[PDB]
């Protein structure tokens, strides 16, 4: 009695390029932006994608080397070959960049920057800062500071444009 | 724990619901396999990922 | 940053961030996103008398993390 | 003294070779050939300096 593995029912696998192969000139990056097991974009050809990982900001274009990036609460930008920019905001996750010309950005939450409200974000920062002052212990303060970092990133993200 | 298994139901279609499995090896065994894939031709499709 | 030193796991870090991000969303759109960050789970063992004994091994609410 | 910048240059090549072999084990062969190529090119400079040294030492 053998059971199928849950990945057998998924027909869109990841294509890796053999190390002993010729190079190709690619003008499109196939992006897959995903939230909570839901793709907002699927194998979408784009011009470039900008992501904010722990070390810093990465601008991924077609042909980017194989890399894994641990994202941080921050905006994410997608620029199409047409010349159109679409901006999301993510709270965390990972970004896998493949040398074959694909980028799978899986996030816990990915919301268009339009949906976010600066007035709500601003007043939340004031409340959390007050909460940090009343934070009982070290752990509580650390949790509160996590919220503030995200809030300030959201506030700064919207103030940018 | 040597492994953590998840046994669930996959909805193939409105009338087809199969039984599916996700096996998750603990950190020690996973990093050991991840180490062999990087160092060897075996697990080719995982060679670039492992490194 | 400083939460790792306190034993907080990465998964709990993400849950807090998601709740905060959903907090900033407009009140009109908050309903959709907030349904994805509302704890509704518990861990229970059937008691000897036939009741529910709640296991407190893992926190459920971001406040108690 | 020119050999100081040659021997060090060779060490630089091999130092990077080990790292490259570690982050791409299955490409060991091509990297080694390129490393030898770089060593020979640097050795050419070393011989040029050595030839001048011999000329000014035996003449």
């Amino acid at each position: 009695h053998d059971l199928p593995e849950g990945f057998e029912f998924m027909e869109h696998k990841v294509v890796n390029k053999d190390i002993h192969a010729p190079h190709e000139n690619l003008e499109t990056l196939r992006l897959t932006l995903t939230r909570q097991d839901e793709f907002l974009l699927r194998e979408e050809p784009v011009k470039c994608v900008t992501v904010t990982g722990t070390n810093g900001e990465y601008g991924i274009y077609p042909g980017h080397a194989y890399k894994i990036v641990q994202l941080n609460p921050s905006p994410l930008t997608v620029e199409y070959t047409d010349g159109t920019t679409k901006k999301y905001f993510v709270s965390g996750g990972f970004a896998h960049i493949n040398n074959e010309g694909s980028c799978d950005v899986n996030t816990v939450e990915c919301t268009l920057l339009d949906d976010l409200d600066l007035a709500i974000a601003e007043k939340e920062l004031a409340a959390q800062q007050a909460a940090l002052g009343s934070a009982k212990d070290d752990k509580a303060k650390s949790v509160v500071e996590i919220r503030i970092s995200v809030i300030e990133a959201v506030i700064a993200a919207l103030k940018h444009h | 724990a040597d492994r953590y298994q998840v046994i669930f139901n996959r909805f193939v279609s409105a009338g087809v619901q199969r039984n599916a499995v996700y096996n998750i090896p603990s950190y020690e065994k996973w990093k050991e396999d991840l180490a062999d894939a990087a160092s060897s031709d075996n697990q080719k499709n995982r060679y670039l990922f492992a490194n | 940053s400083s939460w790792r030193d306190h034993g907080i796991s990465y998964l709990k870090y993400l849950n807090v961030c998601t709740e905060t991000l959903h907090s900033t969303v407009k009140e009109s759109r908050r309903a959709k996103y907030e349904r994805w960050s509302k704890p509704c789970y518990t861990a229970q063992r059937p008691d000897g008398a036939g009741g529910q004994e709640t296991i407190d091994k893992v926190p459920i609410h971001t406040k108690d993390y | 003294i020119a050999l100081a910048g040659v021997g060090l240059g060779i060490g630089t090549i091999f130092g990077n070779l080990l790292v490259a072999c570690a982050r791409q084990p299955n490409l060991t062969k091509m990297l080694f050939n390129y490393a030898i190529l770089g060593f020979a090119l640097t050795e050419a400079i070393g011989l040029f300096a050595l030839m001048l040294a011999f000329l000014m030492l035996f003449s």
